RNA sequence: GAGAACAGAAAUCUCCAGUAGAACAAAGGGUAAAAGCCCCCUUGAUUUUGAUUUUUGUGAAUACAAACCAUGAAAGU
RNA sequence: GGUUGCGGCCAUAUCUACCAGAAAGCACCGUUUCCCGUCCGAUCAACUGUAGUUAAGCUGGUAAGAGCCUGACCGAGUAGUGUAGUGGGCAUACGCGAAACUCAGGUGCUGCAAUCU
């Protein structure tokens, strides 16, 4: 019995890890500014590694989070590339689910060469209501076992909605 | 006597084999535990190993 | 510990330094330790202590400030404070004794009963 | 495991819940301390849903005391059953424990705010309580900075807007706006005032109305209390385990 | 620890555990809605009057009042 | 008796596993014009308690569980120790006197105000 207890979206991330800093770090800016409507955000490295070719506080990558029907929808138009065929792995323990993409043009957006392609990664992360205790401030607490998101239920949520397959 | 103290020091016996068979099963539980951090600690600094890291200095 | 700012200290009260190590600010004294005094004045922030330290032979006086959070009551003249009570009102009831203190008496005689309790010989 | 939970150290119970900060209660309660008993009185105020909090209190070993608590069921007496979390309700709730304080101390006295837990935001309910206790007429320290309408961009403040949030402006325009482009989202979130057909000027009418209610008679006409004690204790202790 | 295209032991992202094993000028005390990191505002590291401990010489720290000040909504610092 | 708010003492309260919770409240939860802040009304800010839920949180019981606390004619008058002797080659005499471990038992107690079938 799920009267309260279901399986709802509640955010999905993606995420442009470019090799280099600079014009191309803007121009991944761009493409994920349009898909999502909003303003991204750049991260930076965190220590110098000299064998990836980069250094402390470099801005290395540019992401994006997203919330809403927007986020499901996203995914949608995203996971028609992959054409709804995950992996056994791709789940994680906790109840969570991500993949990623090369070729980003492959959903609605077109080629113009104008600034070149880039690959990407969605994460999606999944919950129900009640997660709350564990992000207010006053009150804080947190969740029971039975309440707890796990692989198996968002595996069957995913056999379920979007009607896809786990392939091996 | 020597139907006396047989049965006393049976008794007794028996006292002592319970306390070792309980102190046996919690040590050898733990030790268990114990080896496997041991064995999962020295699995991850075996990929650390890889990783340049001078620890002193900030990076 | 919040009941350690809820403590009035009065000029003429006694207490024993005892310093936490929880608070940097204020930790006196290295030796000041479990040693009493009176307060002399108080002001916010703080309480006066007076101690006698002796150099040589001779007792002179050492006046200090300290945070409220290392001292403490004493509980030094809680029995004296009690027994001038009692005296109070035992030489009351006099009006209408030995009040004084006295050490431990050899107790008295008595009888000793043999109902259940037989004596039980045994040997080494 | 065995090391770690012996290891471990608890913090205090009021703590392990999110329910208290030490370290400003701390710097509340503690006294000047030359000047001995002189008890420190807090004005504390608390928010959940669907209810409003305010007290006063003083405190000490024993604990705490309360010597006046007021809440918002209170106010349909005063002649309002709605809205009773909004910024003019905490206001006016914050009015009705100033004055009823006042006439207890019998003056018409420095009390200082707690905050809780709850962020400092421009335009903030428990500042529309400060306000309302401040009109009632006891002495707190405070700036006129978090009121809202204060234009971020300059040290000053309009006195008019506060005036319309006190009077319940941001939820009456709401309400027009709502009301002239839908009716599916007015019907679901206004169904009591849907059936009471208020107005603007009705609504903050209303508002002066228990205004001068509670100014007439803050003295906590106190709950009717039906089933007495033990009538809920052994229908309690129906559902209460036991040992 | 589990998990995500190129991406691997270390590039970025998400979740769980995590009383401190991190940092605060290398086996130690103290500190977790902080004494730590980031952010906002400032530059009380300011003058005058006396008091205490370390110490007869000072300096150091300490509390204490009046002013000019900063800070926060405030207690207060 | 239950619950909410503010607290005191700070594990007898903490951790792990399972279960129960009429009513009351608390809580998730519904919405985003304004006050505000967010990469992102997820947090924070605001609005109506209306759409609806005890699933969760929270509360309480349960476990030859972990830990934590208390006690012991528990260890033990033991170890150790002050004093004396032309005592032996360490005991005796007058005296003081532990701890660990083991065993047993327990698993929050309370103050102020308000409120509930």
């Amino acid at each position: 019995q799920n009267p309260m207890r279901d399986l709802k979206i509640e955010k999905l991330v993606l995420n442009i890890s470019v090799g280099e800093s600079g014009d191309r770090l803007t121009r991944a800016s761009k493409v994920l500014e349009q898909l999502s409507g909003q303003t991204p955000v750049q991260s930076k490295a965190r220590y110098t590694v000299r064998t990836f070719g980069i250094r402390r506080n470099e801005k290395i990558a540019v992401h994006v989070t997203v919330r809403g029907p927007k986020a499901e929808e996203i995914l949608e138009r995203g996971l028609k590339v992959k054409e709804y065929q995950l992996r056994d792995r791709n789940f994680s323990a906790t109840g969570n689910f991500g993949f990623g993409i090369d070729e980003h043009i492959d959903l609605g957006i077109k080629y113009d060469p104008s600034i070149g392609i880039f690959g990407m990664d969605f994460y999606v992360v999944m919950n129900r209501p009640g997660a709350r205790v564990t992000r207010r401030k006053r009150c804080k607490g947190t969740v029971g076992n039975s309440h707890k998101t796990t692989k198996e239920d968002t595996v069957s949520w995913f056999k379920q909605k979007y009607d896809a397959d786990v392939l091996d | 006597l020597k139907a006396l103290k047989d049965e006393k020091e049976e008794a007794r016996q028996a006292k002592i084999t319970m306390l070792k068979e309980r102190r046996e099963k919690k040590e050898e539980n733990e030790r268990y535990e114990r080896l496997a951090a041991k064995m999962h600690a020295k699995k991850v600094e075996r990929m650390r190993r890889r990783e340049k890291r001078n620890k002193a200095l900030k990076e | 510990h919040l009941s350690t700012y809820l403590k009035v200290y009065k000029v003429g009260d006694i207490v024993d330094i005892k310093a936490n190590g929880s608070i940097q600010k204020g930790m006196p004294h290295k030796f000041y330790q479990g040693k009493t005094g009176v307060v002399y004045n108080v002001t916010k922030s703080s309480v006066g202590v007076i101690i006698n330290k002796m150099v040589g032979n001779r007792y002179l006086e050492k006046r200090l400030n300290l945070r409220v959070e290392h001292i403490k009551h004493s509980k030094c003249r809680q029995e004296f404070l009690e027994r001038v009570k009692a005296n109070a009102a035992k030489r009351a009831e006099a009006k209408a004794v030995q009040l004084k203190r006295q050490p431990a008496q050899p107790r008295e005689s008595r009888i000793v009963s043999t109902e259940g309790n037989v004596p039980q010989t045994l040997a080494p | 495991s065995s090391a770690y939970s012996s290891r471990f150290q608890t913090p205090f119970r009021r703590r392990r819940e999110g329910k208290t900060d030490y370290y400003q209660r701390k710097r509340l309660v503690t006294q000047h301390k030359a000047k001995y008993n002189t008890p420190k009185y807090r004005l504390v105020v608390r928010f959940t849903n669907k209810d409003i909090i305010c007290q006063i209190i003083s405190s000490t070993i024993t604990g705490d005391v309360v010597l006046a608590a007021a809440y918002s069921h209170e106010l349909p007496r005063y002649g309002i059953t709605h809205g009773l979390t909004n910024w003019a309700a905490a206001y006016a709730t914050g009015l009705l424990i100033a004055r009823r304080t006042l006439q207890k101390l019998g003056l018409d006295f420095k009390v200082f705010l707690d905050i809780g837990l709850q962020r400092t935001t421009t335009g903030a309910r428990v500042f529309g309580a400060l306000k309302g206790a401040s009109d009632g007429g006891l002495y707190v320290p405070h700036s006129e900075n978090r009121f809202p309408g204060w234009d971020f961009e300059t040290e000053e403040i309009d006195p008019e807007l506060l005036r319309s949030y006190i009077f319940g402006g941001h939820v009456s325009q709401y309400m027009e706006e709502l009301a002239d482009d839908d009716e599916e989202r007015f019907s679901e979130l206004f169904k009591g005032y849907l059936a009471d057909d208020i107005d603007a000027d009705s609504l903050e009418d209303i508002y002066t109305s228990a205004h001068e209610a509670i100014r007439a008679d803050p003295a906590f006409k106190p709950t009717e209390k039906k089933f007495t004690k033990e009538q809920y204790a052994a229908e309690s202790k129906k559902y209460r385990q036991t040992k």
